[PDB]
RNA sequence: GUCAAGUAAUGAAGCGCACAUGGUGGAUGCCUUGGCAGUCAGAGGCGAUGAAAGACGUGACAGCCUGCGAUAAGCUUCGGGGAGGCGGCAAUAUCCUGUGAUCCGGAGAUUUCUGAAUGGGGAAACCCACUUACCAUAAGGUAGGUAUCUUGUACAAGAAGCGAACGAGGGGAAGUGAAACAUCUCAGUACCCUUAGGAAAAGACAUCAAAUGAGAUUCCCCAAGUAGCGGCGAGCGAACGGGGAGAAGCCGAUUAAUGCUAAUGUAGAAGAACAGCGUGGGAAAGCUGACCGUAGUAGGUGAUAGUCCUGUAUUCGAAACAUUAGCGUUAACAUAUUAAGUAGGGCGGGACACGAGAAAUCCUGUCUGAAGAUGGGGGGACCAUCCUCCAAGGCUAAAUACUCCUGACUGACCGAUAGUGAACCAGUACCGUGAGGGAAAGGCGAAAAGAACCCCUGUGAGGGGAGUGAAAUAGAACCUGAAACCGUGUGCGUACAAGCAGUAGGAGCCUCAAUUUAUUGGGGUGACUGCGUACCUUUUGUAUAAUGGGUCAGCGACUUAUAUUCUGUAGCAAGGUUAACCGUUUAGGGGAGCCGUAGGGAAACCGAGUCUUAAUAGGGCGUCUAG
RNA sequence: CCACUGUCGUUGAAAAGCCAGGGGAUGACUUGUGGAUAGGGGUGAAAGGCUAAUCAAACUCGGUGACAGCUGGUUCUCCC
RNA sequence: GGCUCAAACUAGGAGCCGAAGCUGCGGAUUUGAAACUUGUUUUCAAGUGGUAGGGGAGCGUUGUGUAAGCCUGUGAAGGUGUGUCGUAAGGCAUGCUGGAGGUAUCACAAGAGCGAAUGCUGACGUGAGUAACGAUAAUGCGAGUGAAAAGCUCGCACGCCGGAAGAUCAAGGGUUCCAGUCCAACGUUAAUCGGGGCUGGGUGAGUCGACCCCUAAGGCGAGGCCGAAAGGCGUAGUCG
RNA sequence: GAAGUGGCAAAUACCAUGCUUCCAGGAAAAGCUUCUAAGGCUAUAAACGAAUCGUACCCUAAACCGA
RNA sequence: UUUAUUAAAAACACAGCACUCUGCAAACACGAAAGUGGACGUAUAGGGUGUGAUGCCUGCCCGGUGCUGGAAGGUUAAUU
RNA sequence: AAUUCCUUGUCAGGUAAGUUCUGACCUGCACGAAUGGCAUAAUGAUGGCAGCGCUGUCUCCAGCAGAGACUCAGUGAAAUCGAAAUCGCAGUGAAGAUGCUGUGUACCCGCGGCUAGACGGAAAGACCCCGUGAACCUUUACUACAGCUUUACAUUGAAC
RNA sequence: GGGUUCUAACUCAGGUAUAACAAUACCGAGGACAAUGUAUGGUGGGUAGUUUGACUGGGGCGGUCU
């Protein structure tokens, strides 16, 4: 049947990638928070 | 402990013992239960506690003759082989040697002797007199305890 | 000071083991079945230490029972005659001698039934 | 010999037990490159001169990591150093290096793209520009400029963002406790938000006190779990004053550069003294005899080294740049002049230990509103007297708080299920749309000497020889190599017998040792007989058909800090004991304070008595010793 | 595009399906791409439905080691 | 089982069996008692079932001092046997394994003792060589290659789809594409084959798409409005 | 080294963003054509250009979403 | 139309009907406010509620509780 | 009667036989007029009842076809599991026994079936009670707050 | 001790300019109202936090509680 993920790029990455989280406060503390535990991984 | 902050799976249905935490301290890598923090290890010994061992720890050394009184230990030139020679002719060759003003050539001749120790009488210790086969008094660090204790 | 307890562990569940040989199954290989069954053990053998004695007796009494019928008596009317007689000789004696001394087995007999 | 009757022995498809010998597995022990907790110092920022974090590149050589940036494991220079070197896995190749390389330290040059990202946009690492000067002649190149906001005269200077904790400020829960719960507690905590500095804040009396008065702020030990507050519940909880740390008071105690002077830091240098003999794979251990020591408990080296190496004690170096302090100069800002919408008041709240309470004092949303040194604030309702101090201007070091970090040093801290989540390519793999969650995984050997060659096999795996090594059941999944679990071999038992599988007896067989030779003793097995329904928990009571456990291995639960009471013990003893602090630091000093030495009473007060009472009566509580 | 009946499947081929049938099929239709509404909130031709296999109050982290007069467990030995 | 002048019943009598009760013998231990007097000795008397629980005395483990000691390559720790000793926890000695550490004694401190918690982690059993091997569209044979062929290649035949199970994209993925080579693991069997390993190669545009110009919903939004802070809204615009 | 032109049938594609009807009354902005406001253009050609990014392959699937 | 995943129905919706609110900066809703939707609509409109095509129709009760109107009297806050 | 307890009410019809169905009665426990009343063509994977046709639904099952099951080769799970040398019966017993008593029966080990028991497995019973447990919902429970509304003061004045 | 009037505070989600939104100016319409702050009374399941006893031959119901 239909499952939960359906992917799309341009979703993605307007909804949680690096842009959509630097225009904001709390995206941004998003991204001081992974910094900070160190990922490799900053944004989708 | 890093993590463990929600609850593993539901408590009822999964046919697995409750969980609360991945760091419980039931689990590998969990908590220590009544993990240790610094502490502090110095005791109290009443002033008149420590004067009264003092004075029978050394009562104690002139019984068991452990105790020497010399006039002066004094070593005109900075070097272990002399200090060597005169705690062999004094029959010491390991010892505490106490004096008041412990000279500052003294001192480098014994730095190196290893069961030989010198100290002033304001920095003797019971374990330190305890410890050393024998101890070197002088007879002016004599006088000074006798004052102190 | 943190004890690292796995080298008295081993030792305590050798012990255990090692008094388990010639168990079946488990009762031999795995500490926990072979700790309660070393435990049974024991206690068996504090009660069989009484039953014993208590066994022992009932085999002494009917081989001194077989040895008096055989000669005369039975072996309740032997044991009298042996109390009138004054002889203390005990059963376990008693019945050593039913098995391997029948002569004298019969003279004891001829005692105690001349006794009543 | 034939028949009959009776009665042994023998077996094993498989199984049990014991032992031997393996497999698996990875416990344990020993180990460490990694962690944890601190002490003493330092430092407390980086960023538009483009950060932190990244993307992509970059090598003789494919990847990942480290470094670096199209000048790309790097370029120049100044110092150090002196024979090797071109970072790691991880070697090979071409080569470099006394014309001084690699390497270490200071300075500089270069420094793609993204990202505050800043020329506009955007799905980060991309798309699209405009303009000035120059060059080219084609469709471009080089060097720049172009964000926004603030402050200055369309021009110059700043800012922005990131990042540990600590400070100050603006907002501010609930779980919980009260054995329910709403006042209250939790707690002004968590959290959200703003914004500094090496600290911050506070700070010089419109403060306390009431003594013979003191003399700012801050912090510590007391005062004291006292006075109080409190559905007078649960709880909350001072101050005065005493002992300390530090002390300072001013009217710019500001910031930022520059130059001299001194010191420090950032690489370095030298650095003593052991031989013989036996064992051993190897000596540092053994025996004998030496030597150095201002250097003797360091790390290594083929086992345990003061004299083998690196070191240590000790003595020392700086071209350059940083930092700290002192003096001088420069430029930016500031430089009150005694304080009215202020003090006080009404209303509603908040803060004070103090919940409206008899509620002082402080803050202020709202509404008001003085006196103004012949004056005003405070001294816990309020009044009088007395004392004290002058708000409505601004500042001010130290003692105090903290650790993302740098150096040194330490630990009755851990040692691979521990210690960081992370000893290892870990915030990785993996899981999630995302915020987020989050592992496992260390060890050959002293040295790779990592097994040439031969043989079986598919030129495979795997093995056997050979060889190496002290050792190869140290052969790479490699130290040790437990248990569960699974095999193989040997001995005995077991296919007419009913059940917690043992126990007490007990025949036979097998096997070792003595013994003059089947007799004992040790070991394996166990026909047959008696008895005998696991463990834990929970219960009146469990073989229970009640709970829990498949097994093994590892880990897993009465701790810590403070207060208090009792007991033991020790020192002192009608006395005992200091705390913070100081200290060259377990000593010594510090007597503030605490407990004991007296009780009665609400208290004043009195005191071996005292309270109640008209009572000297009576009665209550005390007296009639050790802390 | 749906989901009415039954069988099967129920350690499934599948954390909701297959097969045989069934309903709508120019409409209040179905569907692609992008966008909006966010937790006591949303959205709901209304079933407390749905809001990422989670819904009479999502998920993640934090308060937080919530509290638990309840249940479980609680580890060496011997003597009175 | 079996039992009838009982092996039933009534009334007596005498023997015997029968418990961890009592006695005998040996040993330990609690309390109290006369003494070389602290277990210094000989005894004596009364005791010694036990949950919750109270009291007492010890064992072992890690670590610190004792210890620059003592032991240890003539073999430490650990592992595995055996013997031996103690009331026990446990101690000691020693064979084998092991290959580098250990620790007397007395004090001192604890991450100090595990069978259970539907405990946590790893390993490994039972079930069991059992169920299953994922659309019932289907295969047979000849050659080839190969260590090996039902499955690979080629061939012949057969079967299935054919509004797809054929072809072109978008989304999404990201090299799976092609060739050579290999078969450990992966592929629910084998594999010489493969979307697996390895090594090479391969994607060429003025016209196709994007980019680009334009705008929708909806974002952001000089100034502006509002709001304790954070922020919320919004004009011109700028994106989409 | 060959052929390669006639009949018939015929889409849901095209004419057709047409036409006819209906009510539920049917994007926007630019490119483009013109007009001017403040203050080069049109024809003819000739030569020379048109950058960058994607393009393999699956895509009713063994390659996407469902471990 | 609906209980994605045990209920598809008599449940919900529905055209239609009634009551009531709303004079426009509407009522009403989101929001802390600014700003929005309602609506670039305007009582033949918009909101809320009930009922539920259509046919025939829809009786009595205003005591209670609401809603609407009124204010003579009693009571009544801050304040003063 | 989607409403009627008594109740399968009564009477009529339909069947051989009808607690359901249809018609009627009215004694409406406890219908009733927009929480609409009574009907109603059409419509419905809606409920009840009755027929024709048709049949393996059944009497009563038989035969056949394919996929498993079964055997061989290869690969190789699961839940469960204190340990097992794991029989019946009548008793006993924490009260329903493979395990205790007595007794009966039974040589040791598979495979195909089967499901009567192992109070079989699964899920710390959802029923029920308890806990000074939770949540969410309701109201004329209590206490609050948002919102709405009243007045006083302020913004806030002048004249008659 | 009330009404009436006025305008000048205040309001306009009116018109005209200011490109637009807003503001500003003028005009127009209202007007000491409205609106807002503080205080205060009412109302207020719209929302929050909670409570809603025990004994009991199970509990509820009933009864009881000194």
């Amino acid at each position: 049947m239909k499952r939960t993920f359906q992917p799309s790029v341009i979703k993605r990455k307007r909804t949680h990638g690096f842009r959509a989280r630097m225009a904001t406060k709390k995206g941004r503390q998003v991204l001081a928070r992974r910094r900070a535990k160190g990922r490799h991984r900053l944004t989708v | 402990v890093s993590g463990g902050g929600i609850k593993p799976w539901r408590q009822k249905g999964t046919g697995r013992a409750r969980a609360g935490s991945i760091r419980s301290p039931i689990w590998r890598g969990g908590g220590r239960a009544f993990a240790a923090k610094p502490q502090d290890w110095s005791q109290k010994v009443n002033r008149k506690m420590y004067r009264g061992a003092m004075q029978c720890i050394l009562a104690e050394l002139i019984r068991q003759e452990r105790l020497i009184l010399v006039e002066e230990l004094t070593i005109s030139a900075p070097k272990t082989k002399e200090l060597i020679a005169k705690l062999s002719e004094l029959n010491a060759p390991r010892a505490l040697i106490i004096t008041k003003e412990v000279d500052e050539n003294l001192y480098l001749a014994a730095r190196n002797i290893p069961h030989v120790n010198v100290l002033d009488t304001s920095e003797v210790d019971p374990v330190s007199l305890i410890a050393f086969d024998k101890v070197i008094m002088s007879v002016e660090a004599a006088k000074q305890f006798e004052e102190a204790l | 000071a943190r004890v690292k307890r796995g080298v008295q562990a081993n030792r305590r569940h050798k012990k255990i083991l090692k008094r388990a040989k010639g168990y079946y199954g488990a009762r031999s290989r795995v500490y926990r079945v072979a700790v309660q069954a070393v435990t049974k053990a024991g206690q068996y053998a504090y009660r069989d230490r009484r039953n014993k004695k208590r066994t022992f007796r009932r085999l002494w009494i009917a081989r001194i029972n077989a040895g008096a019928r055989l000669n005369g008596l039975s072996y309740s009317r032997f044991i009298n005659g042996m109390k009138k007689a004054n002889i203390t000789i005990d059963r376990r004696v008693l019945a050593d001698i039913a098995m391997h001394d029948a002569a004298t087995f019969g003279a004891l007999v001829e005692k105690a039934k001349a006794e009543l």
